[PDB]
């Protein structure tokens, strides 16, 4: 299990983060998103509610994991360790490649 | 009270993204 | 630097006098912004090729 | 068998383009989101009786137009 | 020149009496090639309503009022014909048919799939046909890239969570993730093609050391044996 | 245009005596701008209060903001709590 | 109007529906194989003529199931707002 340091403060997110889609490597807590502490450049449309909990038995591939996999492939173009940790680190390289194919 | 410069909390982007939570993989004595 | 705080979770039915942990604090009221939502961008703006 | 999911709810209508949901669009036949939620709400409970639904929506909608929407 | 969009532009610019399209033979008839009998439900009809309601003030500078009123007569006549035909159609129904269920299923599913432009199964090279595939994907990309970013759901299961004035329900984004998995999977197509090439051109490129029934044939073993013949040493 | 500014600050004096209601770090977090209060998250996209049709000076005091926010009716919620057990 | 459904309502209602959906499928193949995007004015006119008939039986016959299958969600717009921390240059 990873830890997700909330951006714009130092807090730890409990079980729900809010991923940003234009800086693409930030997160937020719920309370910093309810009040709008994420800077006047962003617009509260580009924040997807992602979870942090360990999901169910493998080879289910919820839409959160598919989205983060495709975010990783748009990020790195290679480097399947850096894809598999960005999925969440509870999936192997040899399964992320078997799911993208 | 008006001479009380505050402390910035820096986020350090690589810490915000994916930090996990070594002897506990027993291959290194 | 001119800082701000978070929203106090004091309810609307509290009626107590306003206590202050510091007398160098000040208090302000936040007017909620409300109108037809400004036209959000399309999904081509959110998630283009980088 | 594995198939890519046919996501119909996102897909905008081709032939009419006036029976979409109100977010995908850019008596009275307007069909605001409150009557739409009341329509799905009445279809989940009453299970096609078309008259308890027709005033569970709120009376401005005929039974013919409720069938027109349900199609 | 899209007069049925020029009326919409004059309506949405809130200045329609100041121009009024200059209804003469040179301008009001150059865009018509009577008026062409509008297509929409009411989106091109309420514009005609407002256009006649604005052109009641001049009443003589615009000669095109009469063809618009003729189309109003056509709409009223077609509506009266349809109301009489709906009165007769509800009287022409047989007293017993007992419509089958498992064909009503197929007609509903087939109509629903034929609404939103997807392929219906029946149950009732060549770069000509390569571009006709690569022009349906640009359709879907430039249809998904015009959705609003502030898109959100409201499922029928939020009633069990008792969401207050500000509570942030946990099923709000079950459509915006799905509307990005498609939009980014239809842009990573020529990356999985380049991974599938590197897969197939390294699995099929051996083809005679992994597959058992090919490396045990006479001719493959004889060819692999005969390529390894070291050249003869003279003296 | 930078991204990695701090935009939160902490004063050194521990004034943590009457502060259990604010947002604590775990001190008190002091941001660089105020909060934003949003009344209702979901817009009600039809409703001629907002859609403004082009047919036909009037005021109307509607009850609350809850007209504009897609609330479910109570009979469905009782039906679903009956379906609970 | 209708112009045919009066005549065909006297017998079975369902043969014209399948004979029209096959025409819709053939016209959709002919639109895919022609690089055209807007639907024609000949199948749009032929679309509602289908949807009318399936309405009227539900008005008239009250067929014993008329099954209900919905995704139990529908897309709505939600409010957006900028952040309140100002920009840093
Ligand atoms: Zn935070």
């Amino acid at each position: 299990h990873k830890v997700y340091i909330c951006h714009t403060c130092g807090n730890e997110s409990i079980n729900v983060r809010y991923h940003n889609l234009r800086a693409r490597d930030t997160n937020l807590c719920s309370r910093c998103f309810q009040e709008g502490h994420f800077g006047a450049n962003f617009q509260s449309s580009d924040f997807i509610r992602l979870e942090n909990n360990g999901n169910s038995v493998k080879k289910n591939w919820s839409d959160q994991e598919m989205l983060l996999l495709l975010e990783g492939i748009e990020m790195y173009e290679d480097q399947w360790e850096k894809i598999a940790d960005h999925v969440g680190g509870h999936k192997r390289v040899e399964d992320c490649i078997e799911k993208f194919l | 009270f008006e001479t009380m410069v505050a402390n910035p909390i820096k986020v350090s982007r690589l810490q915000s993204n994916g930090v996990l939570t070594i002897h506990y993989s027993l291959a290194n004595f | 630097m001119d800082l701000f705080s978070s929203i106090i979770s004091k309810s609307n039915l509290d009626k107590r006098p306003h206590e202050l942990p510091n007398t160098n604090f000040k208090i302000n009221n936040v007017l909620p912004q409300t109108d037809i939502e400004n036209e959000a961008p399309r999904l081509g703006f959110v998630g283009a090729n980088t | 068998k594995k198939e890519f999911p046919v996501n119909l709810t996102i897909k905008k209508n081709v032939y009419d383009s006036a029976q979409d949901f109100n977010a995908l669009q850019d008596v009275k036949k307007n069909w605001s989101d409150q009557e739409m939620l009341l329509l799905l709400e009445g279809i989940e409970m009453y299970e096609d009786q078309w008259e308890k639904i027709a005033d569970h929506v709120g009376g401005h909608k005929r039974v013919e137009d409720c069938i027109e929407k349900f199609l | 020149l899209q007069e049925q969009s020029e009326l919409m532009s004059t309506v949405m610019n809130n200045t329609p009496t100041t121009v009024a399209a200059l209804a003469a033979v040179a301008a009001a008839s150059e865009t018509n090639g009577t008026i062409p009998k509008p297509r929409s439900s009411a989106q091109l009809e309420q514009l005609l309503y407002r256009y006649r309601a604005i052109q009641n003030h001049p009443k003589e500078n615009k000669l095109e009022i009469k063809a618009i009123e003729d189309t109003f007569r056509n709409i009223s006549r077609d509506q009266d014909i349809y109301e009489t035909k709906l009165d007769t159609l509800r009287k022409s129904i047989d007293k017993g048919f007992q419509y089958d269920e498992d064909l009503l299923n197929k007609h509903l599913v087939a109509l629903q799939l034929l609404e939103k432009d997807t392929d219906v199964p029946d149950y009732f090279g060549d770069p000509d046909t390569e571009i006709r595939i690569s022009a349906r994907i640009s359709n879907r990309i430039n249809e998904l890239e015009r959705l609003p970013a502030n898109l959100g759901t409201y499922s029928l299961d939020d009633c069990l969570e008792f969401i207050t004035k500000d509570d942030l329900s946990s099923r709000m984004d079950t459509f915006k993730i799905k509307a990005l998995v498609e939009l980014k999977s239809l842009k990573l197509l020529t990356k999985q093609k380049s991974i599938r090439q590197k897969l197939i051109n390294n699995v099929a490129s051996q083809a005679h050391h992994n597959i058992p029934y090919l490396r045990d044939s006479p001719f493959t073993a004889a060819a692999q044996r005969s390529v390894q013949i070291r050249s003869k040493v003279i003296v | 245009i930078m991204i990695d500014a701090a935009s939160s600050f902490v004063l050194p004096i521990s004034i943590t005596k009457n502060v259990d209601v604010l947002q604590r770090t775990d001190e008190i977090l002091w941001f660089r701008g105020p909060s934003v209060i949003v009344n209702e998250r979901i817009i009600n996209s039809g409703d001629p209060h907002l859609s403004l049709p082009l047919n036909r000076n009037e005021k109307e005091s509607l009850p609350g903001p809850f007209v504009l926010g897609l609330r479910p009716s109570a009979k469905f919620t009782a039906h679903r709590l009956s379906m609970l057990r | 109007g209708d112009d045919e459904i009066e005549n065909f309502r006297n017998g079975t209602p369902d043969k014209l529906v399948s004979d029209s959906l096959l025409k819709l499928k053939r016209l959709r193949k002919e639109r895919i194989l022609n690089k055209v995007l807007k639907p024609t004015t000949e199948e749009r006119e032929l679309y509602f003529k289908v949807k009318r008939i399936l309405k009227e039986v539900i008005l008239a016959k009250k067929v014993s199931k008329v099954p209900i299958n919905n995704v139990r969600a529908f897309p709505v717009l939600q409010t957006n707002y900028n952040g309140s921390i100002p920009v840093v240059r």
